[PDB]
């Protein structure tokens, strides 16, 4: 319906250049301020902002004293339409004097944080964003087949380059994140990391907002496109992220029982074959 | 109700003209028009206004120049991006969309940034943000990513209007990432001076400085700077502009006052050739004073003696001061006039048999009139005759020429020899006269005497030395004025425009100027000859000229640049080359100008502590209950 | 008695044919000379530094307009190549003549002149006038011959950067007429101006060039245009004219933007150094794109109170006004910056150039002047008063009022009449109330006891078409009429172009026909002579509608308001056979840069055309020495000659 807005400016530049402020800020994607509560703010005996215009979501607010302590002004805006895309925006102070000697600044909503998600190891960092879980048993639902579209989906489209079935030892967390730590039972396919092989350590990340439930001590099914950060230990590194798959591997019994029987023999068949064979022939 | 949204029933951005090509300008073409062109042009993707060259060029017509025609291009419903100069890799930015609408309908429009490899976007690009934006009015859909790429991305925006109104735009731009670090420079400052032994070769390490990125961008310049003197100058010259010119008398009397009239006249003429002081006289004086120079030729030679002796009647007997006098003379005006060889090759073997055992010269009977001779009554007589003489016969030594002239020049190059060596004997001696020193010292630079000889006779002139008033040595009597001009072509011939030859120059001028020109007689044939070559050899010598050699090998292997500013022309030429290299250059400096040579090495240094938001600072806060769709 | 004269340029152009005169006074009806005229002399033995042209004279042929060719090959094996000091050298005319009836000790009467390497015309342009660091920068360079027909001859081009040093030379011969080249400015260039500069090879006085600038930028949507209401401001205490300015800001596709314009105030100086007003900030949104805001009289006077500063002190400086244009709400912003605005004492200011010195005492003097307005165009209408005194002959001084509105082009023109005699002529020019624009000029009068005068008189003001005819009046002032003929010469671009001759007639008027090749400015000459005396005077003409000798003419055929990527029939129209070249820019570069520089165009290329003329001032002078080296010949009658001048300079 509506959002509050809180603006404050100063200034430590008394040692530097001197002048007048122009603050230029940018509302979320869907809100714009309210003239009415604007004009008042304009019209106040001391208020700070003696001049002001709007349209969208943009509104520019001039201030003819900068403070060396914080100097706040609030107003609110309303939303012509939803929100479409989880997202900081960014206000920008410009000098009145020196347009050149200015502060930009980002911010996000109010459940939102500041900055994009970003995984980063020491010299290089990798996009976060989107939907982590494939959190996908087909062995106990309906959709499982026989067709045998398995090799279809790591070769064709949305097409894979890492494969392995992985033992997970730890679910651990650190910054905006929940890493897996897990050792390779068996390597099916590799791009990046042609060098890897069984029992090798390796990291699984997984963004800590996303649901995904992943057991330690269980065998998994695990493959994806290849990740840029790499451990510190040395082992390149990975992060789950929408078109990974993420399988659960069953027992006897839970072959055996009849609403995957020979079904998941052909999940088995297709594991070892696209493990030897290899995506094209 | 007022949040409703028309999710996916919007055009397919497949049936959207994206956007692409955006140059700054184009049609740079040069066509041949037959009076009539027509170019089809396929416009740009950017909407400005075009402001169009147009220069015809024709063999007939000449140079025509068009008024400019202006093209602008505009689309009515549109998306603009500006991108930065440059974006720093894993440093989040703001891309700033802006829809503009001038219709006259409310436009409703969802924008997205098309998923890239190499940009990280808001919920992985697949997300996009309806907007509306009303009739006449423009809206920001700022879009916040980070660049994940190490040199560049292509990213598109695209906005997809409402099925009901298929309004629709999409813009695909490079974005540049800036490289790893930032940029630093360091110049290398290296003053020049080739001229002797001092800079000629040095060289020159690279920036051992581990802050440097190794990756980065790697660039070097060499470039060099040549400064000669701002000094407005201290030459004088220019003896007056007329006086020399007043001088030119046709001759009259019998051939010692033929002379008188001739010698002066052909000096002027001299003078005022090497000078360059025709174009402030009269146009047609050359030619009448040439005229006076064969009219003199023409003179002289029916009072010559049998096989090239001189006196002013046929029944004297010969003077051999005149005859040498004579061929001076005429072996000068042989340049200007085509007078006969042979007959100066005899007038020279003449003066042969008037030599002595050694080198001695003497005169049976000397010109009427001591005016001629400058006073030369008594002192070192002899001793100057002698010198005379031989400064006759080298110059009459310039007139051999072919097979028939090769014994004949052996035999007087011999005698100058002999003579030489008398005239270094002499001046090694003792105190001769002042006079009798400039012109032995003189008549021995002439003939290219050995420093053992040449030295002393220059360095006894020196001992003798007295002021004549203002500066340097020799109103005044003729013998100062005739003994300077000696001294200063002495000094010229021993060094070229030589510092003492500069103040005894300006003395002599001065003198040449009492009441426009010198009125006296023999001193003025050796002034005038004497300040030409003074001003020729002051403007002749012209140093220019820097040549810088460098060398080295690296990255890209062995490497050699040779950059010399000079090309004859030096139009206060400065220049700059491209050199990227390893860590140590190889310099090697020619030619003879001051100068300042600058290496500048270029290269990604690192990042080091933030600027921005260390003045000016802003905060902000925002608290509410926001609507999303395709949160989870 | 009789005489030969030789007329020529002052300056010699070598590879350019140089137009000389020659003729002949007061020879006997039956007479006839003949001889030969080349270029001659440096001090080289006495080689001829041209071929040779002959001329034929008779009493009934008495004047002849001679071509004649310097190449660079005779002026290199002369020496003039190896000439010390100045470049100097000697136009020489050769008849039997001169023995034969004069008796002189000579065949030969020249004239001493000066010479240069100089020739052709170049032109050069680039891809943009401002460039980013690391950039390809296009660009060509045109070469042309004095005739302004394309030349074939090898030229020398080099590229100068920002800090000032050669960066790239290339030299190169044209085929077509046209050198295109491309070069990439270093990544780590510091912003600032680059200059080009083109020679022909031979040519080491052939300087030509065009610059550009680099700097860091991107390319601006919008461009803002802070305009005054006038480009002026009166800082007289009876009236301080009130400050009001119409802001601007558009998009670069033609519509208006909208936004704020936030606009700052101060005061400039000569030197650079602007001192803002604390205060009087002024905050306004657009309406239809444009802002109109004003300074009150109030607030000026109270913001110079804050400056402790007086209106007396405004005699300098200019009011400074700077606005940085945010859009609302995309965002963008862009400044604009107005340095345009000095503080003046009159709204108007007088231009003296086009009236005459050294004016013949006993004929009307014209007083013309071109009254503009101060930092604008020219002041139509404006009345200008001119108060002239003639000074003593021996009798009392009296002073002439006359007063004139300007015609048009700031155009006045006052015939004031100034009697024989006159001392000196003391000129006072007042233009236009309130505040007036004065402006004063002295001038002396030809020396006692002259030989005569000459009164050239131009009815019709106005710089005459190209393709109109031009009438003046010619008339003999000062002494017996013996004569019979007067003779004239049209001056172009440092070359004699017309010669003829008028005889005296009752109020005799000569007729100039206005050709391309008298474009943009020519002088006016002619002479007669009493007894062995000659008499002159000078008039110089500006033709100012000027236009190509053929055509090119742009245009896009339609009613415009194209859509990005649609097909535009571009037209060229010509008169020949010609090499069109092309370019379009954005025009957001004219916005960016820093210091915007105009393209080439055609003005440009009609003021090189004029760099050769010799010509300096408007003509006249105290005696035909005078008149004819101010017009920029050199002359001789074998008694009355002209000594070489100090270069183009005319100190
Ligand atoms: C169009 O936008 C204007 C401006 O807010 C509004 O008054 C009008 O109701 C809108 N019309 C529609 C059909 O949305
Ligand atoms: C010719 O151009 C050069 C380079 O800018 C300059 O040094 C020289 O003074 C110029 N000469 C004239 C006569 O303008």
């Amino acid at each position: 319906s509506r959002v509050h807005y809180t603006v404050c400016i100063w200034r430590n530049g008394k040692v530097g250049l001197s002048g007048m402020a122009i603050a230029d800020v940018t509302l979320l994607s869907g809100f714009h301020a309210l003239r009415a509560d604007l004009e008042k703010l304009t019209s106040l005996s001391d208020r700070y902002v003696s001049h002001f215009e709007t349209e969208g979501p943009h509104v520019l607010l001039y201030f003819d004293s900068v403070p060396t302590s914080r100097e706040c002004v609030g107003f609110e805006a309303v939303q012509e339409v939803p929100v479409g895309l989880v997202q900081p925006a960014s206000a920008t102070l410009y000098d009145y004097y020196n347009p050149e000697r200015r502060c930009s600044v980002f911010y996000g909503a109010p459940s939102k944080s500041r900055l994009l998600a970003t995984l980063c190891s020491a010299e290089v960092c990798q996009c976060a964003e989107g939907k982590c879980p494939r959190q996908r048993r087909a062995l106990e639902r309906g959709l499982q087949d026989e067709d045998g579209y398995r090799m279809k989906f790591a070769c064709y489209y949305p097409r894979v380059e890492y494969g392995f079935q992985v033992k997970v030892l730890r679910e651990d967390s650190r910054a905006a994140f929940r890493l897996f730590e897990t050792k390779i039972t068996q390597v099916l396919h590799f791009t990046k990391d042609v060098k890897a092989a069984a029992n090798q350590m390796r990291n699984f990340l997984v963004r800590a907002s996303c649901r995904l439930r992943l057991e330690p001590g269980k065998e998994y099914l695990i493959m994806g496109l290849d990740g840029a950060t790499y451990d510190l230990e040395g082992h390149p590194q990975y992060l789950l992220d929408s078109n990974s798959w993420i399988e659960e591997m069953p027992s006897e019994r839970l072959c055996r029982s009849t609403r995957q029987r020979a079904a998941c023999a052909q999940l088995n068949d297709f594991l070892q074959e696209y493990g030897t064979q290899g995506c094209q022939v | 109700a007022l949040e409703i949204l028309q999710e996916e029933d919007l055009i397919d951005e497949d049936d959207i003209p994206v956007r692409s090509f955006f140059p700054e300008n184009w049609l740079w073409r040069v066509e041949t028009v037959d009076r009539f062109q027509i170019l089809t042009l396929w416009l740009p993707d950017s909407l400005t206004t075009w402001e169009i060259h147009g220069l015809s060029l024709s063999k007939t017509k000449g140079l025509c120049v068009a008024t400019p025609v202006q093209l602008r291009v505009f689309r009515e419903f549109h998306l603009h991006l500006r991108l930065p100069m440059s974006v720093r890799r894993f440093e989040q930015l703001e891309l700033r969309p802006v829809l503009y609408n001038y219709l006259d309908k409310n436009l409703t429009v969802s924008v997205h940034v098309s998923p890239v490899e190499g940009l990280c976007l808001a919920g992985g690009g697949g997300l996009a943000q309806q907007v509306l934006v009303p009739a006449g009015s423009a809206r920001p859909v700022a879009f916040s990513v980070v660049p994940t790429a190490a040199a560049a991305v292509s990213l598109k925006v695209v906005a997809r209007g409402s099925f009901e109104f298929p309004v629709g735009d999409a813009v695909s731009k490079v974005l540049q990432i800036e490289k790893e670090g930032a940029i630093h420079r360091e110049e290398l400052v290296y003053e020049l001076n080739p001229l002797d032994h001092r800079g000629r070769t040095l060289e020159i390490p690279g920036n051992s400085d581990p802050n440097m990125i190794p990756d980065g961008d790697f660039n070097s310049y060499v470039r060099v700077t040549a400064s000669d003197p701002l000094d407005t100058l201290g030459s004088e010259g220019a003896l007056s502009p007329g006086g020399v010119a007043s001088l030119l008398r046709l001759p009259r009397g019998c051939g010692e006052q033929t002379m008188i009239y001739l010698a002066p006249t052909l000096a002027a003429s001299r003078y005022l050739d090497k000078t360059e002081q025709w174009s402030t006289l009269p146009p047609e004086t050359k030619d009448h004073a040439v005229d006076l120079i064969q009219k003199g030729y023409m003179r002289i030679q029916q009072f010559r003696k049998a096989d090239g002796s001189y006196a002013a009647w046929l029944s004297r007997d010969s003077s051999t001061w005149l005859t040498a006098f004579v061929l001076k003379v005429l072996s000068l005006a042989q340049e200007q006039v085509g007078g006969s060889p042979e007959k100066l090759q005899e007038t020279s073997n003449w003066l042969l048999s008037q030599q002595q055992a050694d080198g001695s010269f003497q005169d049976p009977c000397p010109v009427l009139d001591r005016s001629m001779q400058g006073g030369l009554v008594g002192n070192d007589e002899t001793v100057a005759l002698t010198a005379f003489v031989t400064i006759a016969l080298h110059h009459g030594l310039a007139v051999f020429q072919d097979e028939g002239a090769e014994p004949l020049k052996q035999r007087v190059e011999a005698s100058i020899s002999k003579a030489n060596s008398f005239l270094g004997e002499k001046a090694s001696a003792g105190l001769l006269g002042a006079h009798a020193a400039a012109i032995t010292a003189y008549a021995l630079s002439l003939t290219k005497a050995p420093v053992d000889l040449l030295g002393v006779a220059h360095n006894n002139l020196m001992a003798m030395a007295q002021e004549t008033g203002d500066n340097l040595y020799w109103q005044a009597p003729a013998l100062w004025i005739e003994t300077t001009a000696y001294a200063l072509l002495h000094l010229l011939l021993h060094e070229g425009k030589a510092e003492m030859a500069d103040q005894a120059s300006a003395w002599l001028t001065r003198q040449g100027s009492f009441q426009g020109g010198f009125r006296s007689t023999q001193d003025t044939v050796i002034a005038l000859d004497a300040l030409s070559a003074y001003w020729i050899a002051s403007h002749t010598t012209e140093e220019r000229g820097l040549n810088v050699t460098l060398s080295s090998t690296g990255r890209n292997g062995f490497k050699s640049h040779a950059l010399q500013l000079n090309n004859r022309q030096i139009r206060g030429l400065e220049e700059e080359l491209q050199f990227s290299l390893g860590s140590k250059i190889n310099v090697k400096v020619g030619g003879n100008s001051k100068g300042t040579l600058k290496v500048l090495r270029t290269y990604n240094v690192l990042d080091m502590k933030n600027t921005t938001c260390q003045d000016l600072q802003i905060e902000v806060t925002v608290k509410g209950h926001v609507e999303y769709t395709m949160e989870a | 008695k009789p005489r030969l004269l030789l007329f020529s340029p002052s300056v010699v152009h070598l590879g350019v044919p140089l137009s000389v005169g020659v003729q002949l006074q007061d020879v006997p009806r039956g007479q006839v000379v003949k001889g030969s005229v080349f270029l001659r002399n440096p001090s080289r033995n006495n080689v001829p530094c041209s071929p040779k042209v002959d001329f034929t004279l008779s009493s009934e042929r008495d004047f002849a307009l001679l071509s004649l060719q310097v190449p660079l090959k005779d002026a290199k094996s002369c020496g003039l190549h190896q000439l010390l000091r100045g470049p100097e050298v000697q136009l020489v005319a050769h008849s039997p003549w001169l023995k034969d009836s004069l008796s002189r000790t000579t065949n030969i009467q020249g004239i001493n002149l000066l010479f240069s390497s100089r020739r052709g015309h170049l032109f050069l342009q680039t891809d943009q006038p401002i460039y980013n660091p690391g950039q390809r920068v296009r660009y060509r360079v045109f070469a042309l011959d004095q005739k302004m027909r394309p030349s074939t001859d090898t030229i020398t081009v080099m590229v100068e950067n920002s800090h000032g040093l050669r960066v790239r030379k290339k030299e190169v011969y044209m085929p077509s007429s046209i050198f295109q080249d491309d070069f990439v400015i270093p990544d780590i260039s510091e912003p600032g101006t680059w200059k080009i500069s083109a020679r022909f090879s031979d040519g080491l006085e052939s300087n030509s060039s065009t610059q550009f600038e680099v700097k860091k930028y991107v390319l601006p949507n919008f461009e803002v245009k802070i305009t005054p209401g006038k480009p002026y401001i009166l800082t007289v205490p009876g009236h301080l004219d009130e400050m009001q300015l119409d802001i601007q800001a558009r998009y670069i596709y033609g519509k208006p933007v909208q936004g704020v314009a936030y606009v700052r105030f101060g005061l400039l100086d000569e030197d650079g150094k602007k001192t803002f007003f604390r205060g009087l900030e002024s905050q306004t949104k657009l309406v239809n794109g444009q802002s109109h805001i004003s300074l009150s009289k109030a607030e000026f006077q109270d913001a110079l109170e804050k400056l402790n500063m007086g209106i007396t002190d405004l005699q300098g400086l200019r009011l400074y006004v700077a606005a940085a244009i945010i859009e609302s709400p995309g965002g963008e912003m862009e400044e604009a910056e107005l340095t345009s605005w000095y503080f003046v004492s009159s709204p108007f200011s007088l231009d003296l150039s086009k009236t005459k010195r050294h004016l013949v005492p006993g004929a009307p003097f014209l007083l013309q002047a071109l009254v503009r307005e101060m930092s604008g165009s020219p002041a139509s209408g404006i009345p200008v008063k001119v108060s002239a005194t003639v000074s003593s002959p021996g009798s009392v001084p009296e002073v002439q009022d006359i007063q004139q509105n300007t015609d048009g082009s700031g155009q006045v023109s006052i015939p004031i009449i100034i009697p024989q005699t006159i001392s000196e002529l003391q000129l006072s020019v007042s233009a236009g109330s309130p505040h007036p624009a004065i402006a004063r000029l002295t001038v002396a009068a030809p020396p006692s006891g002259g030989p005569g005068f000459l009164s050239i008189e131009r009815p019709d003001s106005r710089p005459p078409r190209v393709g109109d005819t031009l009438n003046l009046n010619l008339r003999a002032v000062g002494s017996g009429a013996t004569f019979s003929h007067y003779y004239y010469m049209i001056l172009s671009r440092g070359q004699i172009v017309f010669m003829n001759r008028e005889p005296k007639r009752t109020l005799t008027s000569v007729s100039v026909f206005v050709d391309h090749h008298l474009a943009p400015s020519f002088y006016f000459v002619a002479f007669y002579y009493h007894g062995d005396h000659p008499v002159a005077n000078s008039l110089r003409v500006d033709v100012q509608a000027g236009a190509c000798e053929g055509k090119l003419e742009l245009s896009v055929d339609g009613a415009k308001q194209y859509r990005n990527g649609e097909s535009v029939k571009l037209h060229l129209e010509t008169d020949s056979l010609a090499l069109v070249a092309l370019g379009a820019l954005d025009t957001a570069l004219y916005a960016a840069g820093s210091k915007s520089h105009k393209p080439l165009n055609m003005g440009k290329v009609f003021e090189a055309m004029n760099s050769y003329d010799l010509g300096c001032g408007p003509g006249g002078g105290d005696s035909a020495l005078q008149v004819f080296q101010a017009a920029g010949l050199a002359f001789s009658d074998g008694d009355q000659w002209t000594l070489s001048r100090k270069r183009l300079s005319c100190p």
